[PDB]
């Protein structure tokens, strides 16, 4: 189940936000217009070893 | 601005790479630029590190220490040896309240020396992590190995100039360890037991640090390190060898002021354990606090050592006051120490009569 919940944010993810009767016109619009991380990882990963 | 005072202070060749690369004058007041420092250049601290240059993670234990105590690293700064691994692991470190690196490594040495901020991109190259770096050079490039004294006359004020914060009779504790064997860094050990600065070495893996530590007479000497340092006493002459004795046995002739650590031990947390003991000897033959108890209780009690701490004054038992640690205990509580209010308690004190209405309240 809990995979499956990620598919659908997946889903609503990629459509963004809007209306169904503004999604159409907002489907029809869009068919017209178409480091330091990595270093904390490392010493997390340093602690963890 | 501080470009003009620190050419006046010379009486150039002074830049700011980018933390902050100066060139300091052989023959200056090492308290003159070290208070301009303290006043403009950086905060203060109460411990400061000196460094003379399995052994990585003792590495890595006392810059977590020196970290969470905010007291300055001293070092080389060389980038051949272990200072490049130590810039590295500050780095790293600084990545994740805030570590101040210190690099002692003299002008001369360095092949790339360029007159605001100039940048070197890359003989005897140094390391960049180190925040301040001071350059000694004697005028000449003869790569003279004399920014020792000026770090030596350095560490002497520092410890000289009183500070209030972290007691120790007012003072500081500059710890000094190395693990590297040079007859430099034998130089300076001597120097620095001449004085009153106490150093701790662990056996690991070092050239000399190993034959001290196994130490821990001409002959005596010749059957020491004669395996440690088959290349080193081959290539010394043998007035060479006559000043390794001389240097060796004048810094044997001190044991307070030298600390063993065994790398045999597993313990955690061993690293810290070794530099508290070795403080709280030099404190004992200080003999100045030494006759106030609750004085070096502060200074035991501030660091982590508490077993060893619970026999030499919690065991008392020649007349312990009533009041005991009246404020003591309540900065134990402040400091929030855990296992260690459990031996007050033991002891006991009235716990209605300590906990007054008013340190209530402003607790």
């Amino acid at each position: 189940w809990k995979f499956q919940r990620y598919f659908l944010v997946q889903e609503y993810c990629n459509r963004l936000n809007i209306p169904f009767p503004f999604v159409v016109f907002a489907y029809f619009y869009m068919v017209v217009k178409k480091n330091e991380t990595l270093a904390w990882e490392g010493v997390m990963k340093e602690n963890y070893l | 601005d501080l470009v003009n005072f620190i050419q006046a202070n010379f009486k150039d060749a002074f830049g700011d790479i980018q933390g902050k690369y100066l060139r300091l004058s052989c023959d200056t007041d090492s308290e003159t630029l070290y208070e301009l420092l303290t006043q403009h250049w950086h905060l203060k601290t109460p411990n400061l590190v000196i460094s003379v240059t399995r052994m990585r993670k003792i590495f890595s234990r006392l810059i977590y220490i020196a970290q969470s105590k905010g007291a300055w690293i001293l070092t080389g700064g060389t980038h051949y040896g272990l200072m490049k691994y130590i810039g590295e692991v500050v780095r790293d470190n600084t990545i994740s309240e805030n570590i101040v690196a210190i690099g002692i490594a003299a002008w001369g040495m360095v092949s790339n020396r360029d007159t605001f901020s100039a940048q070197y991109i890359m003989l005897y190259i140094l390391d960049n992590n180190h925040t301040h770096l001071l350059l000694v050079d004697n005028g000449c490039h003869g790569h003279p190995t004399v920014e020792a004294k000026l770090r030596n006359q350095l560490e002497k004020y520092i410890s000289e100039r009183t500070s209030q914060d972290s007691n120790y009779g007012g003072k500081i504790p500059i710890v000094c360890f190395a693990q590297g064997g040079g007859r430099e860094t034998l130089k300076a050990i001597n120097t620095s037991v001449k004085s009153k600065i106490p150093c701790v070495v662990v056996e690991g893996s070092g050239q000399i640090a190993d034959v001290i530590a196994s130490l821990v007479t001409s002959s005596m000497v010749k059957e020491k390190l004669v395996r440690f340092l088959p290349r080193t006493v081959s290539r010394l002459p043998e007035e060479e060898i006559e000043s390794w004795i001389k240097w060796l046995k004048e810094i044997l002739e001190s044991s307070h002021l030298l600390t063993v650590i065994k790398m045999e031990e597993a313990g955690d947390e061993i690293v810290s354990n070794a530099i508290s003991y070795a403080l709280y000897k030099a404190f004992s033959t200080n003999e100045q606090d030494k006759d106030n108890w609750n004085g070096q209780l502060k200074l035991l009690l501030e660091w982590n050592q508490l077993d060893l701490a619970s026999d030499e004054i919690f065991t008392n038992d020649r007349r312990w006051e009533s009041a005991d640690l009246q404020e003591v205990m309540f900065t134990a509580l402040i400091k929030d120490r855990p296992k260690f209010v459990r031996l007050f308690l033991e002891n006991g004190l009235n716990l209605q009569k300590f906990l007054t209405n008013e340190v209530l309240t402003e607790l």
